[PDB]
């Protein structure tokens, strides 16, 4: 979309992430695993919720509606009755087809933002100890265990502890 | 044209009487008198032309 993470710099999507909408996949000294990031999978679902809910309540309740089908030819009063309704109809149909088209474009772009948002949340945590490869993947520049991967994902990473370890791997 | 034996017709009219107004019927032939009045509520009631069974 606009932000160009999804269907963009992130090649494609994980058909085998089944506990969330956004997340991480590691390869470290201890092996290979994956986790959903919840906070973001919530805020993306929480707007769509509101949005849907907003689109819905709304139901035309009035008032002794005029006759709409006709069993004679009557010329003018009828000719108007039909054209009043015929016209109304075309309006709502447009009114509708715009809404869905609008909403979606946005639903699509907000879900895109949420990804790029989670990309930049990570980047800032790993202050100096990694570098963006551009396929939505970092290359951390130190040794990091399952306990350190899971420490990144739950907000509690400590750039300074693996700082010195990080810079030697990058530059020398 | 012939319909149920007859080729005569009746033509049906209405008249609303407001509260405080007065009806006065006057004729010298061919009247189909009313017998009284229907009450006139007014609210969300209406009619539809269906053929689907009520359930
Ligand atoms: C003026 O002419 C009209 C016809 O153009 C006459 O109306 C016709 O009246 C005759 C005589 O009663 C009707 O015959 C009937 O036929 C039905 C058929 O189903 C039958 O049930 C009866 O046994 C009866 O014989 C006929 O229906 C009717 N024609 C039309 C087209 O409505 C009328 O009588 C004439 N009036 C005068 C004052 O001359
Ligand atoms: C978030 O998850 C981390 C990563 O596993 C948790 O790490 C524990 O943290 C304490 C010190 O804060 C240590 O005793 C252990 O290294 C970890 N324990 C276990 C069982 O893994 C931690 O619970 C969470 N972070 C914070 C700051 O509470």
């Amino acid at each position: 979309g606009l932000f160009g993470a999804i269907a963009g710099f992130i090649e494609n999507g994980w058909e085998g992430m089944i506990d969330g909408w956004y997340g991480f996949r590691h390869q470290n000294s201890e092996g290979t695993g994956q986790a959903a990031d919840l906070k973001s999978t919530q805020a993306a679902i929480d707007q769509i919720n509101g949005k849907l809910n907003r689109v819905i309540e709304k139901t035309n309740e009035k008032f002794h509606q005029i006759e709409k089908e006709f069993s004679e030819v009557e010329g003018r009063i009828q000719d108007l009755e039909k054209y009043v309704e015929d016209t109304k109809i075309d309006l709502w149909s447009y009114n509708a087809e715009l809404l869905v088209a609008l909403e979606n474009q946005h639903t699509i772009d907000l879900t895109d933002s949420e990804m790029n948002k989670l990309f930049e949340k990570t980047r800032r945590q790993l202050r100096e100890n990694a570098e963006e490869m551009g396929n939505g993947c970092f290359k951390i520049y130190h040794k990091c265990d399952n306990a350190c991967i899971e420490s990144i994902r739950n907000g509690t990473y400590d750039h300074d502890v693996y700082r010195d370890e990080a810079l030697n791997n990058r530059f020398q | 044209p012939w319909v149920r034996g007859l080729s005569s017709r009746i033509s049906i009219y209405w008249t609303i009487v407001k509260p405080g107004d007065v009806l006065v019927i006057n004729s010298n032939g061919n009247l189909i008198a009313p017998r009284g009045y229907f009450k006139m509520r007014t609210g969300k009631s209406s009619i539809m032309r269906s053929d689907a069974p009520i359930d």
